[PDB]
C-alpha cells in the first residue's frame, strides 16, 4: 500500500494544508494517523482519525490548533495547519492503522501502525 | 457437625459437599446491537421492523437518564444518601466512563460489520464482546434469499425473524440475569465470555455465571445499542467450608409428632458452625457455589444441638403433613414406627415401639426384610452402630413458630405476673 | 512517558537486546518501530506478534518493562529502535527516544 | 361450628362446601416424541428441525442421569438420606422397569407411525400413549404444498412452524404441571387419557387433574422421546368433612379498630374442629378438591371461638385497609357503624352504635332501606337477625402479628420482673 | 421527622416527597373485539384463527359469568356472604347496567368496518372505545394480499400473527393488568379514552394508571368480545404528606454488628407519623403515587424513634451482609470503621472508633479525601455536620426476628417466674 502527496513551504504563523492519498488501500475501512518527526530528535504524537469521521483526536502540542479531515470518497486524507510557530518544524508522515474491518481485533490499538508513507517537509523561519 | 447420636432425634444430616466463592470479579463490557446487517440491496421490511423496536429502547433512554442518582459526582478519587449496596453498584458504573471512550470506538466499528460477535480488545485480559440482532441466522437467510428473488417474499423470512426477536425481547426488559441475553442468541457463554482463568468451567460453573445480575449503563438511540457491563467470577476453592443438608422427620413423644425445626443447610467452617440460606447458590456434584458467603449464625440452641448434646434442640409441633415419618437412614431406613408401621421382616410382624422412643433405627440387617406401610426392602450397612440406642433423650426446648402462640403464651406469662407479684 | 536507552553498539554478529521502561507497558502491548536514516518506520512487534516481512527477532514483554531481543548483524540493522504504546486512556500514543545502533 | 352467634364479633364464617381427595393415584405413561415425520419425500425444512433441538435435548440427558442419584438402591419386593416425600416419588419410578418392554415396543413402532396420538395398552391401567407433536399440522401442511411448496410453501412455512413450536416447548421443558403437557399440544386432558377415568370427572374437576405435577423418567438422544410417568387421580368424595370460608370485619373496641385474624378456610370433620389450607385445592361449585388432607390443627384458644364459646378469641389490632369493616350477611348488612356510616331509610338518617358494642347487625326489614357509607340498599326478606347476648363480649386473647411486637412486649415483661426478685 | 441526631444510630432518611392518592375514579368501558375484519375471500380461509379463541373466551364464560356470587339482587336504591371488597366491586357491576344499553349499541357496530379504534360517548363522564385483535396489522397485510400477489404468507403470516397474539392473551388471561391492555395491543394509554382526565398525567402519573386492575363484566361468545370496565384514577396531590425513604446501618456495639430495623418507608400527616407501604405505590420524581393510602401506625417505639428520641429504637443484631456497613449520607460518608477500613487523604491514614462509639460521622471538614476498603473519594461539600458530641448513646431495645429466638427465650422467662415465689 503506497500513501503521500506531500507539499508545502510556510512562514511562522501562516497556514497550510497536507495531504496524502492511500492508493491500493481500503481507505474507508482502515483507519488513519499522523505522526511527526523533528530532525534532531525522534518521532512524536499529533492526531488520529478513525475508519469513519466520527472520532476526532488531537494531541497537537497536547492541544487544539490544528485540523485533520477524513474522506471516504476521494480516499485522501487531509490536515489542516494554521498558526505554526517555533514548534511545527519537522516532517510528516502520513500513516494508517494496522486493524479495520475485516479484522477489528487491533482496533482497540491505536499505536499500530502498519504501513507509512514518505515523510513530507514543513518550516518554520 | 456430628451426624451420629443425631439420627436418633430425627435430624438427618445428608451429603457432605465442598463450596466455592465469588469474591472477586472479571468485569466485562457487552455491546448489543439491536439491528442486523443486510448485505445486498434493501431489505424492503426493514423500515418496520425497525419502527417495531422503536418502542422498546425509546423507553430506555429515559428509563437511566432521570433515573441515576448521581450518587458520584466524585471520581474514585447533592449526593443526599445511598447505601453499598449502591455504593458498590455505581463505582463499578464509574469504570465505565473510562472505558466509554474505548467501548464507543468499538461501537463505531460494529455498526458496519456483519459478524455476530467479535471479541475486540485492549488490555491483556479484559475483552470487550460485540453481539449483533439476529446476524446469526441472517447469514442463514440471506444466502437462502438469492433463491428467493426479493427485498420481500425473502425479507418476509427476515420480517418474522427480528418480530420474532421482537417477540424474544421486552421480556426480560420488559437486573436482568445472564440467561436471557444468551437465550435470545441461543449461544453460550463458554463460547464468547472465556478467557484465561476465567475459560476453563465446570458445568455447575456454567450456570452460575449465567445467574449472576447483568447492568444496563448506556443507551444509544442512533446506534440501537445497549451497552452491558457483567462481571464474570472468579469461583476459588474456599478451604474447609463443608455444607451438610438438613432434613428432619416426625421425633415422636407420646403419641404426637413433633420435629427439630433446622434449616435448609448447615455449614463447618473452622469453628463456624450456624447455617446457610443456600437459596441463591448454584448446587454442584460435591461442591456449592455461592456469590457471597451465606453464612448467618444460628442460635446458641440450634448450634449446641448439632455439635451433640440433642439436650438442647428446638422441638416444634407438627402440623400438616411436610415432616416425613421415615427416612432411608445409609443402607438401613430410619422411621417413627409409632405412627407409620414398620413391621420389620413379617409382613404381618408389625414391630412395637415403646412410647418413650421417637424413631425407631432398622439396620444391621436385624430386619433384612423391610416393609414402610407396605412395600419391601433390604437394608445393607452403616445405618447404625450396632443397633445403637442412646440414653432417655429428653427434648426441653419446645418452639412454636407462629407469632398468634408466642403471643398467647406470653399474655397467660404476663397475666400470672401480675399475680405473682401478690 | 516511556523512555529506553538512549543508544547501543555492538560488533558485526552474536545478539542484541533493546530495553523499553515507563509508567505504561504493564496493562498495553508494545508496537517496536525502525526506521532506516532518511526513510520512513516500519513495524517489527504488533502486540505479542510479529510482521511476516521481519524469523529473525520477536522481542519480549515483561510486567512493568517491554524488550526487543535480535540476533546477528548484517546490513540492517544500523538505526534506531522506537518503543511505542497504547495511551493510558486510549485516546493518544507514546513514543520513546531513538535508541542508535550500529552493527 | 356455630355460625350465629359468631357474627357478634366479627367472625363470619362463609357458605359450606364439599371437600374431595386423590387417596389412590392410579399411574399412566406419555411418550413424547419431539419430532414430527414427513410423509412420502425428504424436505427442504427437515434439515433445521433437528439443529434446533439440539439445544434443549443435551441440557435433558445429563441434567436427568445427574438427577436420579438412585435412593431405593434396595430392590422392591450407600443411600446417604432420603425422606419420605422422595421414596414415595422414587418408588414410582420403579414402575417404569416393568414397562419398557411396551415402552420400547410401542417407541419401536412410533419411529415411523404417521398419527398424532397412538395407544396401545396391555392393560388399561398402566397402558402407553405417544404423541407426534405437529405431525397432525404436518398432516394439513401437506395437503397445499403437495402442489405448490417450492421449498417456500412448505420449507419455510413447516420451519416456522417448528420454530413457532420449538419457541413454546422451551418454555414448559425448561417437575411440570400437566398444563403445559396438554397445552403445547392443543388437546385437552379428556382425550389423550381415553378411558374409564377421565370421562368420570366433573367439568370442575378436570381442571384441578391438570394443575398435577408430572415426572420425567426415561429420556433418549436417537429419537429425543421423553417418557412422562403422570398420576391420574381417582377422587373420593371423603366423608363429614366439609370446608368453611371465614372471613372478618373490624370489632371496635373504645373506638379503636380491631379483628379476629381467622385462616382463610376451616374444615369440620367429625371432631376435627377447624384449620385448613386452599392454595393446593381447587374448588368446584360445591366441593373442594385436594390432593392431600389440608387440614391442621389450630391452637387451642383459636380452636375454641370457632366452637361456640366466644369469649376467648384472638384479638388483633387493625393496620389499615386489610379489614372490610362492612360486609353482607345472608339477607343482611353487618357493619362496624361507628367506622363507616350506617343509614336507615335515608341518607340523612344515620344509625347510631353504641361505642361499647362491636359491629351492629341490621336484619329482619328493621331497615327496608339501608345505606352503606350513603349508598342505599333494600334489606331482603329471607336475612336472620340475632340480637340476643348483647352482652359485651369482652374478647380479652390479645394478639400482635408482628414479631416486633412481641419481643418489645417480653422486654417490659423481663424489666419488670428482675427487680421484682428484690 | 428529624433526620439530623438520627443519623447516630446508622437510620439514613432519603429526600422527602410527595404524597398524591387517586382518591376519586373516572370511569370507561373498554369494548374488545378479538376476532379482526377482512374484506373478503375469509382472508384466503383464514377462519382456522377464529377457532384459537374457542379454547379461551369459552372457558372464560363459566369462569366468570357462568358463575358470580350476584351479591347484589337487594335493590341499589340468599344472597350469600361477601366483603366490602366484593361490596364494593359489586357496586361497580350495577353500574355498567345503567350504561350496558349503550355498550351492545356500539357492539352492533364494531362487528363490521375495518377501523382499528372507534369511540362513541353518551354522558360526559363515560365515554365508550372499541378496539379490535390486530386489526392495525391487519390494516397494513391486505396490501400484501395484491401486493405480493398471495393470499397466501400473508394469511400465514396472519396466522401466526394471531397465534402470537392469542399466546400474548394467554399470558395474563391465563387480576388483568392494562399494561396487558396495553401491550398486547402495542398501544398508548394517551390515544385511549382521550380524556381531559388523561391528558395531564406525568410520565409517573401516566405508568401509575397501568397498573390498576381491569374488570371483566361481559363475554359475548356469538362475536369472542369481552367488555372490560376500565378504571382511570384523578390523582390528587394529598397535601401535607412526606414520604421518606429509610435505610439502616450497622451501629456497632462491643465488635457486634447490629442495625435498627426501620420498614421500606416512612410518612408524615400533620401528626400521623407512621409508616408506609410502596409495592402497590409508583414512584415519580418529586411524588409518591398511590392507589390507597399504604400510611399504617407504628409502634410507640419505633414511632417515638422518629421523633428525635433516639434512645427508644429497636436493636436487632445482622446476620449475613443485608445491611450496608457503609453509605453517602449528605456529602460525607459515615460508616461502620471497625468492620470497613476507614480512611482520610491516603491508604495508609486509618481511622479508628473509639470501643464505645458506634457509626462514625465523616465531613469535608475533617477528611477532605476518604477511602472506604479499597477505592478513594473526595468529600463534596453538603450538609451533613460534625459529630456533635452525642452522649453515649445506650439503646434498650433488644429485637430479634426469629420466631424460635423469641420462642427460645420466654421459655427461660417462664422458668424464671415459675421458682419466684417458692
Ligand atoms: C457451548 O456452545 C458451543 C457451540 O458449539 C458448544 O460447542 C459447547 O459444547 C457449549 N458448551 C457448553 C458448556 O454447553
Ligand atoms: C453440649 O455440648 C455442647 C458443645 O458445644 C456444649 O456447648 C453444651 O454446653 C453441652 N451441653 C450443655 C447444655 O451444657
Ligand atoms: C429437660 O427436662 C428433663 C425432665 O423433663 C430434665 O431432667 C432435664 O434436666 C431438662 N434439661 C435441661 C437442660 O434442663
Ligand atoms: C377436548 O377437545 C375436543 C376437541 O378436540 C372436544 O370435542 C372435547 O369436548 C374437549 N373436552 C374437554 C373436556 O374440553
Ligand atoms: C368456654 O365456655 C365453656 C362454657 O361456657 C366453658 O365451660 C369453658 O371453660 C370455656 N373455655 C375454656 C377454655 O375454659
Ligand atoms: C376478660 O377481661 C375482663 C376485663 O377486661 C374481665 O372482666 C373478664 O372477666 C375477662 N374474661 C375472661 C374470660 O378472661
Ligand atoms: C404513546 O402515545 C404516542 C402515540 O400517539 C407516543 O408518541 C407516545 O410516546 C406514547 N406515550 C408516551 C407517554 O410517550
Ligand atoms: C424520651 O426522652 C426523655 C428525655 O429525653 C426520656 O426520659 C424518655 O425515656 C424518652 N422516651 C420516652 C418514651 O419518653
Ligand atoms: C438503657 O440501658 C442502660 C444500661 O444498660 C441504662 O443505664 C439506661 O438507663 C437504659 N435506658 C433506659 C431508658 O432505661
Amino acid at each position: 500500500q503506497l500513501l503521500e502527496s506531500g507539499g508545502g513551504l510556510v512562514q511562522p504563523g501562516g497556514s497550510l494544508r497536507l495531504s496524502c492519498a492511500a492508493s491500493g488501500f481500503t481507505f474507508s475501512s482502515f483507519g488513519m494517523s499522523w505522526v511527526r518527526q523533528s530532525p534532531g530528535k525522534g518521532l512524536e504524537w499529533v492526531a488520529d482519525i478513525s475508519h469513519s469521521a466520527g472520532f476526532l483526536n488531537y494531541a497537537d502540542s497536547v492541544k487544539g490548533r490544528f485540523t485533520v479531515s477524513r474522506d471516504n470518497s476521494k480516499s485522501t486524507l487531509h490536515l489542516q495547519m494554521k498558526s505554526l510557530r517555533a514548534e511545527d518544524t519537522a516532517v510528516y508522515y502520513c500513516a494508517k492503522r494496522l486493524a479495520g474491518l475485516p479484522d477489528l481485533e487491533w482496533l482497540l490499538y491505536p499505536n499500530f501502525l502498519d504501513h507509512w508513507g514518505q515523510g513530507t517537509l514543513v518550516t518554520v523561519s | 457437625i456430628d451426624i451420629t447420636k443425631l439420627q436418633h432425634v430425627g435430624v438427618l444430616v445428608n451429603s457432605p459437599k465442598g463450596m466455592k466463592i465469588s469474591q472477586n470479579f472479571e468485569t466485562r463490557y457487552l455491546i448489543l446491537s439491536l439491528i442486523p446487517k443486510i448485505e445486498d440491496s434493501n431489505s424492503c421490511g426493514d423500515q418496520q421492523i425497525k419502527q417495531y423496536k422503536r418502542l422498546l429502547d425509546r423507553l430506555i433512554i429515559p428509563l437511566y437518564d432521570g433515573l441515576k442518582l448521581q450518587k458520584d459526582v466524585i471520581v474514585t478519587n447533592a449526593l443526599g444518601v445511598a447505601t453499598s449496596a449502591q455504593i458498590t453498584a455505581a463505582v463499578a458504573l464509574v469504570e465505565a466512563k473510562q472505558a466509554k471512550s474505548d467501548i464507543e470506538k468499538l461501537k463505531e466499528a460494529i455498526r458496519d460489520t456483519n459478524k455476530a460477535v467479535q471479541s475486540v480488545c485492549s488490555s491483556v485480559g479484559n475483552c470487550i464482546v460485540a453481539i449483533k440482532s439476529v446476524q446469526d441466522y441472517v447469514n442463514k437467510e440471506i444466502v437462502p434469499s438469492i433463491a428467493r428473488l426479493g427485498c420481500e417474499a425473502a425479507g418476509l423470512q427476515l420480517g418474522i425473524a427480528l418480530t420474532q426477536h421482537y417477540s424474544e425481547l421486552t421480556n426480560c426488559f420488559g437486573g436482568i440475569k445472564l440467561q436471557c441475553i444468551a437465550s435470545l442468541y441461543r449461544t453460550n457463554i463458554t463460547e464468547i465470555f472465556t478467557t484465561s482463568t476465567v475459560d476453563k468451567y465446570d458445568i455447575y460453573d456454567l450456570l452460575f455465571t449465567e445467574s449472576i445480575k447483568v447492568r444496563v449503563i448506556d443507551v444509544d438511540l442512533n446506534d440501537y445499542s445497549i451497552t452491558l457491563q457483567v462481571r464474570l467470577p472468579l469461583l476459588t476453592r474456599l478451604l474447609n467450608t463443608q455444607i451438610y443438608k438438613v432434613d428432619s422427620i416426625s421425633y415422636n413423644i407420646q403419641n404426637r409428632e413433633w420435629y427439630i425445626p433446622l434449616p435448609s443447610h448447615i455449614m463447618t467452617k473452622g469453628a463456624f458452625l450456624g447455617g446457610a440460606d443456600v437459596k441463591e447458590c448454584i448446587e454442584a456434584f460435591s461442591s456449592y457455589i455461592c456469590p457471597s458467603d451465606p453464612g448467618f449464625v444460628l442460635n446458641h440452641e440450634m448450634e449446641s444441638c448439632l455439635s451433640g448434646n440433642i439436650s438442647q434442640c428446638p422441638r416444634t409441633t407438627v402440623t400438616s403433613d411436610i415432616v416425613p415419618r421415615y427416612a432411608f437412614v445409609n443402607g438401613g431406613v430410619v422411621a417413627n414406627c409409632i405412627t407409620t408401621t414398620c413391621t420389620c421382616n413379617g409382613i404381618g410382624n408389625r414391630i412395637n415401639q415403646p412410647p418413650d422412643q421417637g424413631v425407631k433405627i432398622i439396620t444391621h440387617k436385624e430386619c433384612n426384610t423391610i416393609g414402610i406401610n407396605g412395600m419391601l426392602f433390604n437394608t445393607n450397612k452403616e445405618g447404625t452402630l450396632a443397633f445403637y440406642t442412646p440414653d432417655d433423650i429428653t427434648l426441653n426446648n419446645s418452639v412454636a413458630l407462629d407469632p398468634i402462640d408466642i403471643s398467647i403464651e406470653l399474655n397467660k406469662v404476663k397475666s400470672d405476673l401480675e399475680e405473682s407479684k401478690e | 512517558e516511556l523512555t529506553q536507552d538512549p543508544a547501543v553498539s555492538v560488533a558485526l554478529g552474536q545478539t542484541v537486546r533493546i530495553t523499553c521502561q515507563g509508567d505504561i507497558l504493564r496493562t498495553y502491548y508494545v508496537s517496536w518501530y525502525q526506521q532506516k536514516p532518511g526513510q520512513a518506520p516500519l513495524l517489527v512487534i504488533y502486540g505479542k506478534n510479529n510482521r511476516p516481512s521481519v524469523d529473525r527477532f520477536s522481542g519480549s514483554t515483561s510486567g512493568d518493562t517491554a524488550s526487543l531481543t535480535i540476533t546477528g548483524a548484517q546490513a540492517e540493522d544500523e538505526a534506531e529502535y522506537y518503543c511505542s504504546s497504547r495511551d493510558r486512556s486510549g485516546n493518544h500514543v507514546l513514543f520513546g527516544g531513538g535508541t542508535k545502533l550500529t552493527v
